[PDB]
């Protein structure tokens, strides 16, 4: 296949989760997450996150809760059996902006805006891949490529015509951080935050793995000297052949 | 010598050791898999209203 | 008489891990069998646990492996521990078999060994095939597609077993509540053959790397053997931790993680990689039943080894041409595997067939030709 | 053809005297560095043909069809590849 | 393949001048590359010997050929497990290489081929 | 402003001049020939996606740790 | 020595006895001594160290 059908290939970038010891940072995490309800939640879901699951990540048990009863979300029914709605908890999962995938479609020239859950784990390249996606839109494509209408150029999406356009610009978003909120910071801190949505355990699974390596090097060493120790007698033997 | 036996017993001991600490390790990690999962704890704390309810 | 040796029940152990005698020079290589055994119980103890949290219904399937990331206690670790085994297994598979190819281990007297460990293979196989559609990605579902298309080559009756596996027109909800039935079950089918296979070992014991007998030195199992097998249990779990806590994904496909959609085709359906070579096979065929034949015979060839093998002396320890003929099958192996999984361009259509040739004519012309002259050059060159 | 302890299946053994010591007795490591330098490397000397002719082999092989795929999918392989298929 | 097998055809070749002037050489640059010398073995302690008639050569060599195999094995079966090879007089010379086992084992297939022949007889 | 914008500047002008070149002539190449009649009937219409990949791709080999050194 | 090996390690009920309750020692040890050093590798980017912000 072409190149451009594969799609050109992202750089590595230096995360600071790359690296065995590494954590998250959850500074960045929470920062994407701003920049995600402010700009990627227009069209795309995340819908794998409950509110409870910011917490003590992102956001403190009230700041989740405040965003949760923010929202409604629907009941049981009432007594005469009539639909209700109820506020957010911190059970609830993070609402989508469209019912169905066809009001996604219709408000997306056709194409869908695939749920932000898993999007680092679906794609090659992973945070890599998201974050030179978003900052990779040319302002022009190069010259003889023929874009279908309703799409825009960019090298790193397979075949090269995206339905996304550009979304981040400098300072679409203010952070609370005060942060300069460029086009490169907020994809970063949103690659970061959807990395993290994709595998939340990340941080726990690396530390854990670091006693496991600890402690099976430390097994594997003395099994050495064990399975040394018992086999001497075997190793040392020696014959003396007197033959009749 | 003494000495000499109770140093590889040392080794056995401490690879002993080892695998207790991670046998213990490893069951109780794998076996919490069945104590109650997030989306089930979550699922407490009901809030009830009282201003329906009438007397009686 | 010692308790072990006189009561019935605890004298099968002992026949098996204990008194059972044997050759006192087994090298690394004789490891794989303890390591398929301890992958064979990792896959039991996360596979039955998997169970417990997931859901067969195509509705909720891929979700309910979603809630076992993300909700239920380590249900990560057990989810990637099950999963990277499953590629475990099959290295060490095919490090067992191709110990028993360079040793000589499929000639008698353990042809029988040989020819089971063959249908245990090809379990393997099928459990792995199964339990990779539960996920229902889209990798899950057009993999089912696909290689269950297969199938329909068989002739007059082809279609409608493909109908009757899938329970269906396509592959649906009928098909993944019947793989998972499946799933479950085969594991329990392959602990027998496994053990089938052991038996009949038990009757000549294991061969030993000079390939001649050791009746005249034995060892017992415990305690050489055991500590010896404790040397590569702890090496197999350090690469088992490099994977499942550091790199997860490192050896999977990330088209499944979308959830199945067969409306969608993914851009490339290929199998696991442990299945590439025979993927490769296939695709040298250009005939759909030619190819399938090519494919279960790439297997079932492992069958005539004990024949076409004319060498009076067991295994390649003291054959140098077997030797380098050994050294280019296993790299044609390889070779194959990366074909199954290029896309279908030149120049690799044509390398593909030539590296099939290779496979196949290894059993039938290469290894009967190459074991009739060694014969020839040992009893000449010792005159 | 094998039996068990005591009526293994071995031709009558007769004239062979077997030494050896106990475990506790000896430096399980004894000769260690030697081992592992000189053993190792003439082990892997005398090996290394067997491994090292066919995987250079078919790397090669690999190589030049990589290679060559990759050169008929680019503009300059456009006459070349359309011959191809 | 059977011993028979192997040593007619090797007659074959040894009576051949041409085929004998190119394959001898070979022959025995095979035997050196084989190694099998560097554990002190001799070519017969090769030959597979769980078959009925390897059995029954086994039991006719001589008792003193039958326990310095015996010998043979366990040395070579030690070296193995030590990862070592042979020095000194342990290394077998060329002249010591003696097929001490091929005369008994033609002898075991020799009867076992002719039953089978007679077997099939057809009175004419 | 961005701090890319001047990394991928700075990188195209300098290591990667020479893609940088070879992507220039493409574009000046696909633009007169697209300005030429009878183009729309062409059997071949040449692009400069190879060019520009090779180009991106070696900026990228020169920024990507710069750029997130300063973010 | 004499009297290591004699109270720890010569019956075998008081050598597993040692072992377990070494076992007990390590793994408690051996977590907090993690948990430290995890926290210093890692020192600013955590949730507990940006909590107070917030
Ligand atoms: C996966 C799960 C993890 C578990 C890992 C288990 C793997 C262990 C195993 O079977 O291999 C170890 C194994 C060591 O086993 P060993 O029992 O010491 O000797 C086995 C060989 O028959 C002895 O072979 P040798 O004595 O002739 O020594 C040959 C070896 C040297 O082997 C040494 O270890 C020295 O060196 C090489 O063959 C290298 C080739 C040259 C490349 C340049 O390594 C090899 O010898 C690999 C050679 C394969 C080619
Ligand atoms: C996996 C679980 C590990 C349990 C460790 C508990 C202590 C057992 C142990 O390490 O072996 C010591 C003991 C004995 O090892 P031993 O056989 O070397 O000790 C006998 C000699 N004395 C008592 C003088 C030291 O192992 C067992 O009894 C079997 C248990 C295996 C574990
Ligand atoms: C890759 C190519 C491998 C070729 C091996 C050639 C022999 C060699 O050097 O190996 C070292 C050793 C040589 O050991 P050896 O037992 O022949 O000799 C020991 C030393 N002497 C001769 C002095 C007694 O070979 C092995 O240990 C071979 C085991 C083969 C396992 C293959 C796994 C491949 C999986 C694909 C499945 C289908
Ligand atoms: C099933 C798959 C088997 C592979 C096991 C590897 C590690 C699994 C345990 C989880 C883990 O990461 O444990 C770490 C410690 O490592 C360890 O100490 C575990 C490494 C030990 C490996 C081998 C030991 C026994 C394995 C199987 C024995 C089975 C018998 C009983 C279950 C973390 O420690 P933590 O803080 O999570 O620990 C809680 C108590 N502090
Ligand atoms: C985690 C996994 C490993 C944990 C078990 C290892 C044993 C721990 C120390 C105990 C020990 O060394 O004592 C011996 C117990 O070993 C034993 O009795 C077992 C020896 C080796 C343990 C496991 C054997 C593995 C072999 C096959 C692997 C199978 C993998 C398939 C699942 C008895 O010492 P002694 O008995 O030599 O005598 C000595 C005099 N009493
Ligand atoms: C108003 C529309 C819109 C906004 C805003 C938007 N997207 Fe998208 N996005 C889409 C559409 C439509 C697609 C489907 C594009 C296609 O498949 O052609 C898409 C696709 C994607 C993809 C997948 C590309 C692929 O490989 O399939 C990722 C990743 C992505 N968006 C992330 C983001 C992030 C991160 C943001 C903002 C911070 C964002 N999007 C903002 C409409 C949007
Ligand atoms: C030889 C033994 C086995 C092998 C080789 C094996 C292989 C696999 C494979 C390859 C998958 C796909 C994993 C993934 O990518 O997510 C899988 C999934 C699964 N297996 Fe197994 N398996 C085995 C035994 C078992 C057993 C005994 C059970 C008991 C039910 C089981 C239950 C499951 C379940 C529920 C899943 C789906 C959840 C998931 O993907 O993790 N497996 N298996
Ligand atoms: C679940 C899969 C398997 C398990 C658990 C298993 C286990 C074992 C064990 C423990 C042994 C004795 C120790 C050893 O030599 O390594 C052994 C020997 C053997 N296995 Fe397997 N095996 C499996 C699959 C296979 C396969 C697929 C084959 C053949 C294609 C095979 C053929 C043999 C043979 C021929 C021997 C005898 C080798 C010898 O000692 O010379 N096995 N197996
Ligand atoms: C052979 C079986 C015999 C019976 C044994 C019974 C075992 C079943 C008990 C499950 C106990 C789980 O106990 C609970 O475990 C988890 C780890 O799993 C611990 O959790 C602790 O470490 C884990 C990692 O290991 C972190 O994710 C967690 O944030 C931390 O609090 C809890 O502190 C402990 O309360
Ligand atoms: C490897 C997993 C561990 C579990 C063991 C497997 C369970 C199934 C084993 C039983 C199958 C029958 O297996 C058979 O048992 C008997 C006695 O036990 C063995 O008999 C052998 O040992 C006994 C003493 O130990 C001797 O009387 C006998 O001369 C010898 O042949 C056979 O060699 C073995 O083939």
């Amino acid at each position: 296949m072409t190149a451009a059908e594969h799609g050109l290939h992202p750089a590595e970038y230096p995360w600071p989760q790359n690296g065995m010891l590494s954590t998250f940072d959850h500074a960045s995490l929470r920062r994407g997450y701003q920049v995600y309800k402010e700009v990627c939640a227009a069209c795309h879901s995340l819908d794998r996150i409950a509110w409870r699951n910011l917490v003590g990540v992102t956001h403190t048990t009230d700041e989740a809760k405040a965003f949760a009863e923010e929202l409604e979300y629907d009941d049981e029914p009432d007594d005469e059996g009539n639909p209700r709605k109820r506020p957010g908890k911190l059970a609830d999962y993070i609402p989508g902006p469209y019912p169905n995938e066809q009001a996604a479609r219709a408000a997306n020239q056709g194409a869908l805006p695939p749920d932000l859950s898993l999007i680092a784990k679906a794609r090659h390249g992973g945070a890599d891949y998201i974050f030179a996606l978003l900052t990779g839109y040319p302002d022009e494509p190069p010259a003889g490529v023929v874009l279908a209408p309703g799409m825009n150029y960019n090298p790193y999406f397979p075949g090269g015509g995206i339905g996304m356009a550009r979304t981040l610009f400098d300072g679409v978003v203010e952070y609370e951080d005060g942060t300069p909120a460029t086009t490169s910071q907020m994809a970063k801190d949103v690659a970061a935050f959807l990395t993290w949505a994709a595998e939340p355990e990340h941080d726990e699974r690396k530390k854990l793995g670091l006693k496991a390596i600890i402690v099976i090097s430390a097994m594997l060493g003395l099994s050495v000297y064990i399975k040394k120790f018992k086999w001497s007698p075997i190793k040392n033997r020696k014959f003396i052949y007197n033959p009749p | 010598t003494d000495a000499n036996r109770l140093f590889s017993y040392f080794m056995i001991g401490s690879f002993g050791m080892l695998s207790a600490a991670g046998a213990k390790a490893t069951v109780q990690d794998f076996l919490s898999n069945m104590s109650a999962s997030a989306d089930v704890l979550a699922m407490a704390k009901v809030e009830v209203k009282l201003g329906a309810i009438p007397l009686g | 008489m010692a308790l072990r040796k006189k009561n019935s029940l605890l004298n099968m152990a002992n026949s098996y891990v204990l008194d059972s005698p044997q050759p006192s020079n087994l090298n690394y290589f004789w490891n794989f069998g303890s390591l398929l055994a301890l992958c064979l119980v990792i896959q039991l103890a996360t596979g039955i646990t998997l169970a417990m949290h997931y859901t067969s219904h195509a509705s909720l399937a891929f979700d309910s492996v979603e809630h076992i990331m993300r909700d239920v206690n380590f249900g990560w670790f057990i989810r990637y521990a099950h999963a990277n085994t499953a590629s475990f297994f099959f290295i060490c598979i095919y490090a067992h078999m191709g110990r028993n190819i360079y040793y000589g281990s499929y000639k008698t007297p353990r042809v029988l060994p040989w020819s089971i460990g063959v249908i245990i293979f090809l379990l393997l196989i099928i459990t792995a095939f199964m339990g990779y559609v539960l996920v229902f990605g889209q990798m899950s579902l057009w993999g089912a597609t696909v290689i269950c298309n297969l199938v329909s080559a068989i002739p007059w009756l082809g279609e409608d077993i493909v109908h009757f596996l899938w329970g269906g027109f396509s592959v649906g909800n009928p098909t993944l509540q019947r793989f998972f039935a499946l799933h479950y079950l085969m594991p329990f089918v392959l602990a027998v053959f496994a053990l089938l296979h052991l038996i009949a070992l038990h009757t000549a014991g294991s061969s030993n790397p000079l390939g001649i007998t050791s009746n005249v030195d034995k060892l017992s199992m415990h305690p050489y053997y055991s500590f010896k097998d404790l040397i590569t249990v702890f090496a197999f779990l350090l690469m088992f931790t490099l994977f499942v806590f550091f790199s997860p994904d490192k050896l999977g496909h990330p088209d499944n993680y979308i959830p199945a959609n067969p409306m969608v085709t993914p851009a490339s359906i290929v199998p696991e990689w442990y299945l590439l070579p025979f993927y490769a096979i296939l695709r040298a065929i250009p005939d759909k039943l030619g190819g399938v034949i090519a494919m279960v015979a790439a297997i079932l060839i492992l069958l005539i080894l004990p024949i076409v093998d004319r060498s009076i002396i067991r295994g390649n320890a003291f054959k140098p041409i077997s030797k380098l003929l050994f050294g280019f099958f296993i790299c044609n192996f390889l070779l194959l595997g990366v074909l199954g999984q290029v896309h279908i361009e030149p120049p690799f259509i044509v390398l593909g067939q030539i590296c099939t040739i290779f496979y196949f004519s290894y059993f039938l012309i290469l290894l009967p030709m190459v074991s009739t002259i060694e014969n020839i050059f040992f009893y000449i060159g010792s005159l | 053809y094998m039996g068990w302890w005591g009526h293994m299946g071995s031709p009558p053994q007769k004239g062979i005297a077997g030494y050896t010591i106990s475990p506790f007795a000896a430096r399980p490591f004894a000769g260690v560095v030697h081992a592992a330098i000189f053993n190792t490397f003439r082990r892997t000397k005398n090996q290394a043909l067997f491994v090292i002719l066919p995987v250079s082999f078919f790397y090669y092989v690999w190589t030049q069809a990589s290679e060559k795929n990759e050169w008929l999918y680019t503009k300059a392989g456009r006459h070349e590849l359309a011959k191809a298929l | 393949a059977s011993i028979t097998s192997v040593v007619k055809t090797s007659e074959l070749i040894l009576k051949s001048p041409l085929l004998s002037k190119i394959v001898v050489p070979l022959a025995k640059t095979y035997v050196k590359f084989s190694g099998y010398r560097q554990l002190g073995f001799k070519m017969n302690d090769l030959i597979i010997e769980e078959t009925p008639n390897m059995q029954l050569a086994l039991r006719r060599l001589p008792p003193t050929e039958s326990y310095d195999r015996v010998y043979r094995l366990i040395r070579a079966t030690q070296f193995s497990l030590s990862h070592k090879l042979a020095t000194g007089n342990d290394i077998t010379k060329p002249e010591e290489d003696d097929h001490y086992l091929i005369p008994y084992i033609l002898d075991v297939e020799a009867e076992a081929f002719e039953k089978d022949a007679l077997d099939n007889l057809e009175v004419v | 402003p961005d701090p890319a914008i001047a990394l991928h500047e700075a990188a195209a002008e300098g290591p990667c001049h020479d893609f940088k070149h070879h992507f220039d002539e493409c574009v000046e190449r696909v633009t007169k020939a697209q300005e030429a009649e009878d183009y729309d009937h062409a059997e071949y219409k040449e692009d400069c996606v190879e060019e520009f990949f090779h180009l991106q791709h070696c900026i990228n080999d020169n920024t990507a740790d710069k750029l997130f050194r300063v973010l | 020595a004499t009297t290591f090996y004699n109270v720890f390690v010569k019956r075998n009920s008081a050598f597993v006895a040692t072992i377990l309750a070494s076992a007990f020692v390590f793994d408690m040890t051996f977590e907090t001594a993690i948990d430290n050093f995890w926290d210093r590798i890692n020192a600013g980017k955590q949730w507990k160290d940006i909590r107070h912000k917030y």
